[PDB]
RNA sequence: AGAGUGUAGCUUAAAAGCACCCAACUUACACUUAGGAGAUUCAAUUGACGCUCUGA
């Protein structure tokens, strides 16, 4: 009750988000949102880059958009899948890129472009 | 009129301004888990509970 | 006769019961008790429990439910407690170790179903 | 205090060649390939060998083999690249490709007068430049070389604090993209390491700790 | 680590069989692709 | 343009009748379960070895950048300044034959 | 050389509870199910074997 001393024991929606440029002021430099172009000839192996790659930005607490793909291309079929991914430091961003450098399997080229 | 309450509030010290930086909850479970922990737990308020209410043998089970 | 608290409607579980069964299943231990209304817990069966562990291989897998479901059978007709209410989540029910225990409550002589109260 | 300013590179070399699988991976990318031969949908090259068969043996009663063979033939034309580049030079460390699997590490003997020490690539810097452009000026300088590389961030990796007038040392972390390393028996004492025989050339405190952020892998 | 995301699957159940052709692009760099009527051997002209 | 290439193609549905035999023995997935467990444990030690390296950069970059702050007020404000040239950055994957 | 010390990643847990991984559904994540590995550093509260910091 709004006179008893236990008032608001139940509220919720302060703790519920009821709802890009970087963000570079003076101290916090912060990326804003990226676009990771895993292409490769195979689905397999995309697929899997892809899933472990959103295993690391999940368990290194990353914020991650989306995971779509865009449509192949007839040429041997081209595949590949987009990570979006935001929140580094950028100790973390060379931790983070060098980690994703090194854990390459074959052949698959790599990209950091922004957003559009 | 706002009075000030008893003892601590609970769901405060976890009130942050950035929530997306802390861990959550994924699951079902964890959240009922953790609810019955403090549900175990006596309160200030007024609850149902108030109306209602040696190595030798390590070493062989390990060798077991 | 007694009275059960036949409330509880909107919240999960409901307390409509004389005696309860609660399954935790841990990263390494599965427990399952049999309580009564107040909180307090009558039968317990634990695989932290020298004499049930030392026969496991592990102590979370179909198996161990299927012997833990044998052992709280077997606890609960020395114990007296005969009937039971109980009240799995969905996803929870499908699963087989625990639809293997509900096999080794019926197979023991401990009825899931507890009869009506007479008013 | 008179603070004497040396910053440093810990220059890396991206693997080419990828590393080579335990047994136990093959055993079970074997069976990998048996539960993808098991849940595959009837393909068409399949029917172009099975159903092609008994057809031609039903005319028979009343090619996918010379393909598979011309196959296999074009397969024993063209060698593969041997990926040891590696065994059998086994001294040539002055040379970028001594080897494939893991990466490299630049590192150069150095003359002091009060020591002679084998130290990651240093140089002297003034607080007027940018550390990033200290380790640029120290790739465009220290190696007289035409190598295209390529940094992650100006954030240092590893830094080590050793006196006799104070010294620091940081350690940056470079990644070679291209290189064109013209006249590869220079007279200086550039090793590449992957990560062992820098145990065997980094002695003291300040430079047997190298490899906890040099990526090991 | 280069063979944590080559020791992989098909996560779908409408597919077709699948084999390791080496290719070749135009650099002699012989890479195992899963592919269809399964050659050895590739080179783009 | 909201068009992807997760469609299925239309051929996978009629002459499903190749394989109908899967078929095992008792051996066969006593070692595929033993390789199973095995492959968990390999693969919870390879990522363990990539936390503990990973701790272990960010705790040596974390002393860098400090020792770098109480040794030179002027160059930690530039230390987290981040690069423009990270924009078109490009690396591809590893091959097996050299050219 | 001295100091701080010490349970798998974490514990004002006493051999546990949250973490972690593979297999299945998911483009993918997540949930869930099936499985898995885990430790009180060695000797009688004390000493010494392992780590960090402060010295040369």
């Amino acid at each position: 009750y709004k006179t008893k001393p236990t008032h608001g024991i139940g509220k919720y929606k302060h703790l519920i988000k009821a709802e890009v440029r970087a963000i570079n002021l003076g101290t916090d430099y912060e990326y804003g949102v990226l676009n990771i172009h895993l292409t490769a000839y195979d689905m397999t192996l995309a697929e899997s880059y892809a899933q472990y790659v959103h295993n690391l930005c999940n368990s290194l607490s990353i914020k991650v958009e989306e995971s779509y793909a865009m449509p192949t291309k007839t040429i041997l079929t081209t595949h590949e899948r987009v990570v979006q991914i935001s929140g580094l430091s950028a100790t973390f961003a060379e931790i983070f890129l060098e980690i994703i450098q090194s854990s390459l399997p074959e052949g698959v080229r790599l990209s950091v472009k922004e957003h559009t | 009129r706002r009075t000030p309450p008893l003892g601590p509030m609970p769901n405060s010290d976890i009130d942050l301004s950035n929530l997306e930086r802390l861990e959550k909850y994924r699951s079902f479970d964890r959240y009922r888990r953790r609810a019955e922990q403090e549900a175990q737990a006596p309160h200030w308020w007024r609850t149902y509970r108030e109306y209602f209410g040696r190595t030798q043998q390590l070493l062989e089970r390990k060798q077991a | 006769v007694a009275r059960k608290e036949r409330g509880w409607r909107t919240v999960f579980p409901s307390r409509e019961f004389w005696h309860r069964l609660r399954v935790i299943r841990t990263q390494h231990h599965v427990e399952a008790l049999v309580e009564h209304q107040n909180g307090k817990v009558v039968v317990s069966a634990s695989t932290r429990e020298w004499a049930i562990k030392k026969h496991l291989y592990s102590t979370r897998n179909v198996v161990a439910c299927e012997s833990i479901g044998r052992v709280l059978a077997q606890r609960c007709l020395e114990a007296g407690i005969n009937f039971m209410v109980y009240q799995p989540t969905p996803w929870e029910a499908a699963s087989d170790s625990m639809k293997r225990l509900q096999s080794a409550m019926t197979e023991g002589g401990v009825v899931l179903r507890e009869p009506q109260r007479i008013y | 205090s008179p603070w004497r300013l040396l910053g440093a590179l810990c220059l890396q070399r991206p693997p080419v060649v990828s590393k080579p699988l335990t047994p136990l991976q093959e055993e079970m990318a074997s069976l990998l390939q048996q539960i993808e031969i098991e849940r595959s949908l009837y393909s068409d090259h399949e029917l172009r060998a099975l159903d092609e068969n008994q057809r031609l043996a039903k005319k028979k009663a009343d090619l996918a083999q010379d393909l598979e063979d011309m196959w296999e033939q074009k397969f024993l034309q063209f060698k593969l690249g041997a990926r040891i580049t590696e065994a059998d030079e086994k001294n040539d460390r002055t040379s970028l490709n001594r080897k494939l699997d893991r990466n490299l590490v630049l590192l150069v003997r150095e003359k002091f007068g009060d020591q002679d020490v084998w130290i990651l690539p240093q140089a002297e810097w003034q607080p007027g430049e940018t550390l990033r452009g200290t380790a640029e000026r120290t790739l465009a300088t220290l190696s007289e070389n035409n190598m295209e590389a390529k940094f992650l961030g100006n954030a240092p990796c590893g830094h080590y604090t050793f006196k006799f007038l104070g010294a620091k040392v940081f350690f940056f972390k470079a990644l070679l993209l291209t290189g064109d390393f013209s006249q590869a028996g220079n007279k200086g004492h550039h090793v590449w390491v992957t990560k062992d025989e820098l145990g065997d050339y980094l002695k003291p405190k300040y430079l047997a700790q190298v490899r906890r952020f040099v990526s090991d892998l | 680590d280069s063979s944590r995301a080559s020791l992989t699957r098909v996560h779908r159940q409408a597919y077709a069989r699948l084999y390791p052709v080496l290719l070749v692009k135009q650099d002699g760099s012989t890479i195992h692709i899963r592919y269809r009527e399964p050659r050895r051997m590739l080179a783009m002209p | 343009i909201p068009i992807e290439d997760f469609i299925t193609p239309l051929k996978f549905l009629d002459k499903a009748r190749e394989r109908p035999q899967v078929e095992l023995t008792f051996e066969e997935t006593e070692r595929r379960a033993l390789l199973l467990k095995k492959w968990s444990l390999y693969k919870q030690q390879e990522r363990k070895m990539e936390r503990d390296t990973i701790r272990a950069m960010l705790e040596a970059q974390q002393e860098a950048l400090e020792e770098l702050q109480l040794e030179s007020p002027k160059l930690h404000a530039e230390a987290i300044k981040r690069d423009p040239n990270l924009f078109p950055f490009e690396k591809e994957g590893p091959h097996y034959t050299p050219p």
